């Protein structure tokens, strides 16, 4: 979260449009003429590719990014739940066939181990 | 007070000068000359600076559309025979025509409008330095105009030495440097003309010195409000 | 902050005289008392203004010559 | 809004104003004495000790 | 919580008002003063006209 | 847990967002003008590119 | 004291001068000339240098909004006529119109409140450079603004040299080199006006190495609560 | 020995000048002109280099909240007439306002405290440039202020020669070429300017020397904490 | 909200016309004013030609 | 918050302040001696050999 | 650190006599337990005043002309 | 630890009492002063009016 914040705050609080114009650039017609839209016309001591400068956002740093991704692959090897995965785990509860239960690996056996014992309080609710 | 800047500018700065009297008191006759230019003085502080901000209503009448900042409409002043007088000034704020910048403009109720802005047709446009154009004027409405405001003028004939200079003590030397600098600048003689360019460049560096510190409370940042706008 | 600022602001150079009347708060106590019921002996400079004092005093002494 | 009554500088200002009577009442306490009159002899027993100065009116 | 000075300053200010009178009282009708010793009696105020002194 | 600390202290105690205004800048109303968020007005002698400055957190080292 | 402070200008300083009087003492007729430049320097060091903070309680009146930051207004000035004197003076803080910067302001209970910060409609907004707008006053509260002070003032006609000049000891050297440029650079000669530039400049270096060893503990580095608002 | 000071100033540095009497000692009337240049030298060493650090203890009192730094408040000093003296000061440790920078501030146990810390309500902070404000003093209390020392400073009037002045041999030369220079740069003589500029480029160069050779064992690399702290 | 002036102001200004009506009756037609003491009486303004004072 | 009372600083000041009486202590011990007296011979015996002046009083 | 920077900041030229002091403490309260029983002979530089002292003052010399 | 110092000081604070009310009584009432020789009798303090000297 806080990572995030600190994207986003870089991303929100620049200047996203604010242009600026020099001030000694363009005459009082010129101005209203390069506002409207149109071709305009300078003064020979000015340069339009520094007069004019339009703000955008700056990059944000290439390390928020691989924090984040850091933070959240810490997070999938602690608990073992991994975004969009294949499962064998809901399907090998009980007897089941060879071929089946052949295709556990680590985060299925996880996963199956808390099936487990949410089924035996299911049959200790059944026996009673 | 006067009498004071007047000793100070006689002993210490416009010594070695005419206007200085060796140091003895400026003469009764040299006031028209210190004046003039402490009026100068105080007018490039005052708008360079924000040392009084101060504001004045404006009642709308009818058949009015261009309201002149001049104190011959004010209705305090009550020497002038103008028919109407829509500036509203009291004996607290007076409108002394000290006026050096237009900045903000409300409405009676109190909220802001755009000033000189062509795209919207509700703005209220500035045609000349001490005009107010109201396009659209309402006999039941008042404007709110706030400016940065200049020093009541001290008039070139001013005899009393207790007329006050409001002016902080900071800025004691930046004025008294300006009036040094103005006063020796008059002369075209290259020696003069020196120490003339010398004060000129004291000055600004107190000025800048003053900018570098904001002892005035002028270049402070502001709570940013731009998430909440763009619906963040 | 325990507030001692404001102590030393207002009562900087008064604390002792406030220390003292605090400690012996009891004897003014005392002495606010009695007070109240005329029970102070009331000193008049000349007749004609013992009648003006309030019947509660009910002790006084008159002066003359 | 809050409106500040009672407050710790209220307190202290009160004191402050009143130095005038505190001081009386500390030069009254250090410097002289006044004279308490009772009724009867019990009475100035059931006085206390701070008063050096007693006089009794009997018949 | 040790507020030693404004535990003091607030005791004495929970007892003004006994001051205020006393002080009223003294300064509006004027009681008789004993003074031990015929010094304190000279560093009286001259606002005291009433005195008496203890002597043996 | 030392290496993630130390990831976490270059991250946040860093000002993100936190720009700074050259104070020669813009004048009064176009300081307004550009706080509101709309278009601005520099005087001849600053850039832009150089006046106004967002700070962003560093990058942390390739080596943590 | 100020006699030890004329007399080092005397000998040693302002010697190869009028005003030092040959190394014998500061003659009692150019008193006012050395010490109306000793205010401009005790208040140039007293603007840059943090030597004197100090807060004033301004108590708040139902009708008034304006609070001027004036002696005239104060509490144990008894010489004003003023019907309300909100300023609340002791005589252990006097106010004795020594506000270089207003820089934080608080309420009675002690919670800080904005200052000149316009989205905020709850802050103390300073119109002019001695007032004090409070659009909200309350009968029943008081400030508690804290500013940067200035050295008690001077007067012109003080005789007296007992009168105690509070610097210290490392910035009596700053405080003497200012002094010397300040009465050097009156004169237009070449010569001199080069030596008031010299002593400018080592005015400007005495500064400049208080500033790098921070004799005043002013450029102190605080802890960091930025985690702790951000919720990290 | 002071006596040996004046004696080197006479015959060798301040040789070609007028207080030097041509090398045959300084004259029984300019020792109120060696002194004031000889204590501006001293301060300055003693506040560029950690010559004399002290320590001072200052006992809490109930009603008192600002502690001065002011020798009328030392329990040694029996010429003042305070009724609380605070500063607890020995025949072995005295306090003479020899106070350059209040650098630590410990408790009665031995604890160190925060110095000029705002987030932390537990801090002793600094108003002034001699006062310790404590927030929360107790009457059964004690401050252990640590300060960089100055030399305790020499009269003007002083008479005896024997009174030592207490600098480390490899000092010596800077302090008589800061004399040197802050006695040769009080005329506005261009030539005598320039010799007072070469004084004082020389002092600056063997004040670089020390710092270079750290004679006064001042920057001395202290051992690492930072990895126990960070919990490594 | 707590505009204790502009509570003030407000109810002066909602009688307001009873103020006009008293002025306008008093400077229209001339009453007697009646003043305690000869002093004040001096005190008044000239405009008060009718005028009666109380005495024991 | 923690009232320091009975410290390292609080004893040696409470000697330092004693100081006087430790001196005239001490030149009561390497100076000069009192004269001690006691009511009978046994109890010249029970005395420490400190005491190098004794009286004693019989019947 | 042992708290001996306080001594010598303080005790720091007294401190032979303070432990000079210490050195004879035991006879120091034999001392101190003499004279609590008036054990030492009070003199007295004239009559009338023989009787002022305590009852417990047994043994007493008096000067006289 | 090794505290000789403090551990003489502290021993010193502990009988301080002891000294106090030595120093009392021998500066309040007045006791005998014996002295060994005619020598140390005159470098006795004038205070000590009464004295007693031994000798062979």
């Amino acid at each position: 979260g806080a990572t995030t914040r600190a994207m986003i705050d870089i991303l929100a609080r620049s200047a996203n449009g604010q242009t600026g114009i020099r001030k000694d650039m363009l005459d009082v017609t010129n101005r209203r003429k390069f506002d409207k839209g149109e071709d305009y016309e300078f003064n020979a001591n000015v340069d339009p590719r520094q007069g004019i400068y339009m703000h955008v956002s700056p990059e944000i740093p290439q390390s928020a990014p691989m924090m984040i991704q850091y933070q959240n692959n810490e997070a999938e090897s602690l608990t073992g739940v991994k975004s969009f995965s294949q499962g064998i785990a809901s399907q090998a509860l009980g007897d089941v066939a060879a071929g089946i239960r052949g295709a556990l690996d680590a985060a299925s056996k996880r996963e199956l181990g808390i099936l487990r014992r949410l089924a035996q309080g299911v049959v200790e609710i059944g026996r009673k | 007070k006067l009498s004071e800047l007047f000793q100070m500018l006689s002993v210490g700065e416009l010594s070695l000068i005419r206007t200085g009297n060796d140091g003895q008191g400026i003469r009764t006759q040299d006031y028209p000359k210190v004046i003039a230019q402490l009026n100068a003085g105080l007018t490039n502080l005052h708008a360079r600076f924000p040392l009084l901000e101060k504001e004045v209503i404006i009642q709308q009448y009818e058949q009015i559309s261009k309201y002149y900042l001049r104190s011959e409409f004010a209705q305090m002043n009550t020497t002038s025979t103008e028919k109407y007088k829509y500036l509203m000034d009291s004996p607290t704020e007076r409108f002394l025509d000290d006026v050096i910048r237009v900045e903000r403009v409300f409405d009676e109720c109190g909220c802001p409008l755009y000033l000189n802005n062509e795209p919207c047709c509700g703005s209220i446009v500035t045609p000349s330095f001490d005009c107010i154009q109201i396009v659209y004027p309402i006999e039941t409405n008042a404007l709110f105009v706030t400016y940065r405001a200049n020093h009541p003028k001290i008039a070139l004939t001013t005899t009393d030495l207790n007329t006050e200079v409001r002016i902080p003590a900071s800025h004691e030397k930046a004025l008294t440097y300006y009036i040094a600098s103005q006063l020796y600048s008059n002369s075209p003689n290259p020696e003069t003309a020196a120490k003339g360019v010398e004060w000129s460049q004291r000055f600004e560096a107190e000025c800048t010195k003053i900018e570098n510190l904001d002892l005035d409370n002028a270049h402070i940042a502001q709570t940013n409000v731009k998430p909440e706008m763009r619906g963040w | 902050g325990n507030q001692a600022g404001m102590v030393e602001k207002f009562i900087g150079t008064a604390y002792d005289v406030v220390k003292t009347v605090y400690d012996n708060l009891g004897e003014i106590q005392f002495i606010y008392n009695f007070l109240n019921d005329y029970g102070v002996l009331i000193t008049v400079d000349s007749v004609t203004e013992l009648q003006e004092l309030p019947t509660t005093a009910k002790y006084t002494r008159v002066y003359s010559s």
